[PDB]
RNA sequence: AGGGGAUCGAAGAUGAUCAGAUACCGUCGUAGUCUUAACCAUAAACUAUGCCGACUAGGGAUCGGGUGGUGUUUUUUUAAUGACCCACUCGGCACCUUACGAGAAAUCAAAGUCUUUGGGUUCUGGGGGGAGUAUGGUCGCAAGGCUGAAACUUAAAGGAAUUG
RNA sequence: AGGAUAGUGGCCUACCAUGGUUUCAACGGGUAACGGGGAAUAAGGGUUCGAUUCCGGAGAGGGAGCCUGAGAAACGGCUACC
């Protein structure tokens, strides 16, 4: 049920795809949720978790690799991490999952 | 699938007539069907019939008087030259004094005798006797 | 254009050694020279160095595998069995 | 028509025997012969003010329209100034009192005064032999919609 | 029976038969006005609701979808319209 | 019904079907094969 | 019926003879339209919109309450989808089945159902291309099929 | 004779015919 | 081709029987039977009944879904919910009686609505053999599949019933 | 575009483009095939035949070439080969 929430965010809201822009939004305190692919390297996901704890940001662990996270965000390339900057009429933010 | 609502209507009327019922339901009952029944009703082979309006192409209830021996379509609707009507009537009708072959001409649905009177021809729909 | 009807990669062997041996070799060399998915970085960049050694062109990770395939059916079965035994031991 | 490199051949292209005298000048600065072919077919304005020569055009060339007037569907626009149309018809078999679908392919010359696409309905007029296979020229493109204008893509 | 009024069948005979096979086809479903104790708004619910319906004010479940008619919640009143 | 096409535009199918099925007839097959010309002691003649 | 089965079920809705709004219906047509557009903004398909309108509201038929059908209203309000609803769901089902087949290469029943779903996709796409709902030379290539449904 | 045995013995004969003709070719 | 290989068991080996008996019966026993990865593509693969559609007869069961009953039944005896009963309905596997009808009949609820001959459509047959043979093509590792004659020969072959 | 022709035309030549036909059966093969008007039989629908009294075409042992002439690639004309 996360694929449709993510797709409606992609349709209506604002997001960044990728480690560098995700970390940039985390320091600027613009992210409200980060989705991390399952095959993300553990050092990278630990550092994203640290950044999220410092910025008081929600973390969601996508049950899938970067290939189908990229598929889930309507993309033809691999995305390791997604950051939501402001969700539209989606309930992905208020939903715990 | 349904390919000829006229064929369905005339087969239903034949089956009701052979079983001896004095009424029959026709669905979906197009306007070619209404014209064919009007020809049969003009020549007396059926009684009154009433169209039932649903918003889904309609139905017809036909009262049968027991006078029908056989009504049927000719499929496909062959083109008939003015001189080939006699060939069709010879093949399809039991005698020369009664029975009709129904044509569809540019002047309308009609029986072969009216077609000869108006000197028109067209396509063959069916027959009644 | 299609250059061979059936010999494929074994067209390098010409007419010698027998068609059955060439077919067996064709199957295993196609398997041996295929590119494979990386289980770590998710790219289609895993190639065989030598028998049993499979290296990803990016992320430079090397995994021990089969002689002509990254994973053998026996190794997958063993992985599932070891996971099941581990789960009952830990629970 | 008006554009597309009229003088792109080794030989100079001009309509025969229409002379522009450099001794006296006018507004149009060039004489162009054209005529309407008759039979109620209008000469296109692209033919009227174009620059192509096309000695085989029924409106600006040396050929004339006479004989049969046919209609067909354009099935190929890959030759230079020539198309093939498809004429479908129903052939009667008397023994079975029935018909069978039949078709002929007719190669037709097309003037650069016209713009035709595969699928357009055209009417062609018979002329004298134009090539080994061509005997008909496009005289009007009867594509008010052409069954392609509202069916193709819209960017 | 060889003679019957196909145009005027009895109301019982028409109620006994399938919705598509009556003289003129029509639905056998209806709409309901449903009221919950913990509010005063009236919600209109389909008889074959197919979706768990809540009233506009509070998120109290009024119906549970089933294979046929939707079951109404135990503590709720309804009025057939 | 009846296993044959009755469409007003099915003349080609009806004609080709008859052409195919006439080959099961003895006389049609002999005539179209030229059997008397090829393998008959008399080359299609009454006497020899 | 049952284009790709031997089933012969006749189950369907029987919409009422009356083409006018029910006497007990009070909401305005513009209120129904704005509820429809809110549902569409939430990413709901026209059939889902009709279901929610029928159940939570009293909207018996959108075409009856308004003058237009749900997809017509959405296309007028600019919320028309890239591909039509039913083709979308057919492609999504084919993507699901082929994802399953990748993990299960010996599911020959799944392979059979895949062939049937593909042929249904091609038939419906042929119709949509004929009526120009889809651009010409639109194609289901089955390799980038998941691209069309995300 | 039983039909399936007609078929079997005919098949054996076709094997022998193929063998002798392959020998010739 | 790898794994497996308990059982049964082509081939084979043996004991009987028999005029013979590398048959039936008995004792073993290879391949096979099982599995993985590839082939093959055939069966009395049968309902020996193509598919889609419409109509035409009485009946009671049954499976799945739905509707109704102020029906029974279960912890508390309408007050926390299945099973059962009754009446309908859609869809399905079928069944019983009778054929008004059909058929050569056997029989058939379709194999009816067919000389009162036309709802749409696909495939197949044209006396028996030769013969699913020869040959060519094509698919297959092979076994073989698919496609497929002619010469020649012959007055019946065949179906369903009746009496013996 | 030119040449040739009585003249249009790949009819031929130079340059250029890659076109043209086809399961609505192209192309190939067979014909104990000249085509047609017609003939036989036939309730109707059809089936078979048509070398042959008329019309059109082709040939003059087989090929090719040509003079004369308005008109012939002629054969009761010529030239060459078989």
């Amino acid at each position: 049920s996360i694929n449709q929430k993510l797709a409606l965010v992609i349709k209506s809201g604002k997001y960044t795809l990728g480690y560098k822009s995700t970390v940039k939004s985390l320091r600027q305190g613009k992210s409200k949720l980060i989705i991390i692919a399952a095959n993300t390297p553990v050092l990278r996901k630990s550092e994203l978790e640290y950044y999220a704890m410092l910025s008081k940001t929600k973390v969601y662990y996508f049950q899938g690799g970067n290939n189908e996270l990229g598929t889930a965000v309507g993309k033809l390339f691999r995305v390791g991490v997604v950051s939501i900057l402001e969700a539209g009429d989606s309930d992905i933010l208020t939903t715990l999952a | 699938t349904r390919s000829s609502v006229l064929a369905d209507a005339l087969n239903a009327i034949n089956n009701a007539e052979k079983t001896g019922k004095r009424q029959v339901l026709i669905r979906p009952s197009s306007k070619v069907i209404i014209k064919f029944l009007q020809v049969m009703q003009k020549h007396g082979y059926i009684g009154e019939f009433e169209y039932i309006d649903d918003h889904r192409s309609g139905k017809i209830v036909v009262q049968l008087n027991g006078r029908l021996n056989k009504c049927g379509v000719i499929s496909p609707r062959f083109n008939v030259k003015i001189g080939d009507i006699e060939k069709w009537t010879a093949n399809l009708l039991p005698a020369r004094q009664f029975g009709y072959v129904i044509l569809t001409t540019s002047a309308g649905i009609m029986d072969h005798e009216e077609a000869r009177r108006k000197h028109v021809s067209g396509k063959i729909l069916g027959f009644v006797y | 254009a299609k250059r061979t009807k059936k010999v494929g990669i074994t067209g390098k062997y010409g007419v010698r050694y027998g068609s059955s041996l060439r077919r067996q070799v064709k199957k295993l060399e196609i398997q041996q020279h295929a590119r494979y998915d990386c289980s770590f970085c998710g790219k289609k960049t895993v190639k065989r160095g030598a028998a049993g050694i499979w290296t990803c062109s990016c992320c430079k990770k090397t995994v021990a595998g089969g002689a002509y395939t990254v994973s053998t059916a026996a190794a997958a079965t063993v992985r599932s069995t070891i996971r099941r035994l581990r789960e009952m031991v830990e629970a | 028509s008006t554009e597309l490199t009229v003088q792109s051949e080794r030989a100079f292209q001009k309509q025969p025997h229409i002379f522009n005298n450099p001794k006296v000048k006018t507004s149009k600065r060039t004489k162009r012969w054209y005529k309407n072919a008759g039979l109620g077919f209008k000469t296109p304005k692209t033919a009227i003010e174009g620059s192509y020569i096309d000695k085989k055009c029924p409106f600006t060339g040396l050929v004339s329209i006479r004989g049969k007037i046919l209609t067909g569907t354009v099935v190929s626009t890959k030759m230079h100034r020539t198309i093939v149309i498809r004429r479908a018809y129903l052939h009667y078999i008397p023994k079975y009192n029935r018909y069978e679908k039949r078709h002929k392919n007719v190669p037709v010359h097309v003037s650069p005064a016209f713009r035709v696409q595969v699928g357009d309905i055209v009417t062609v007029g018979q002329c004298r032999p134009i090539s080994k296979t061509v005997r008909f020229n496009v005289v009007k493109v009867s594509a008010a919609a052409g069954k392609a204008n509202k069916q193709f893509a819209k960017f | 029976v060889l003679v019957q009024d196909l145009l005027h069948p009895t109301a019982a005979s028409e109620a006994r038969k399938h919705k598509l096979k009556t003289l003129v086809q029509g639905p056998r479903s209806y709409f309901l006005d449903v009221k919950c104790p913990g509010c005063l708004n009236i919600t209109t619910v389909f008889s074959h609701a197919q979706t768990a319906v809540t009233c506009e004010s509070c998120s109290t479940i009024l119906c549970t979808p089933t294979g046929g008619k939707a079951k109404l919640s135990e503590g709720t009143s309804f009025r057939r319209k | 019904g009846k296993g044959k096409p009755r469409g007003l535009n099915s003349a080609r199918k009806l004609r080709v079907h008859r052409r195919n099925n006439r080959w099961a007839e003895n006389n049609y097959k002999k005539r179209l094969l030229g059997t008397a010309f090829k393998s008959s002691p008399f080359g299609g003649s009454s006497h020899a | 019926g049952r284009m790709h089965s031997a089933g012969k079920g006749i189950s369907s809705s029987a919409i009422p003879y009356s083409r006018n709004a029910p006497a007990w219906f009070k909401l305005s047509s513009e209120s129904v339209i704005e509820q429809i557009v809110k549902y569409a903004r939430k990413g709901l398909t026209p059939s889902q919109i009709g279901v929610l309108l029928r159940d939570a509201h009293g909207v018996t038929q959108a075409r009856v309450i308004t003058g237009n059908k749900i997809m017509r209203i959405l296309k007028s309000n600019g919320l028309a989808p890239e591909i039509p609803e039913d083709l979308y769901y057919l492609i999504k089902k084919a993507v699901s089945v082929r994802k399953h087949l990748e993990r299960n290469r010996k599911d020959k029943d799944a392979k059979f159902r895949l062939i049937l779903i593909e042929s249904r996709i091609h038939r419906l796409a042929r119709y949509y291309r004929t009526v120009a709902v889809l651009p010409p030379n639109w194609k289901y290539e089955s390799a980038t099929a998941s691209a069309l449904v995300n | 004779m039983r039909a399936k045995w007609r078929k079997k013995r005919t098949r054996r004969l076709k094997r022998k015919r193929r063998k002798v003709r392959a020998r010739s070719k």
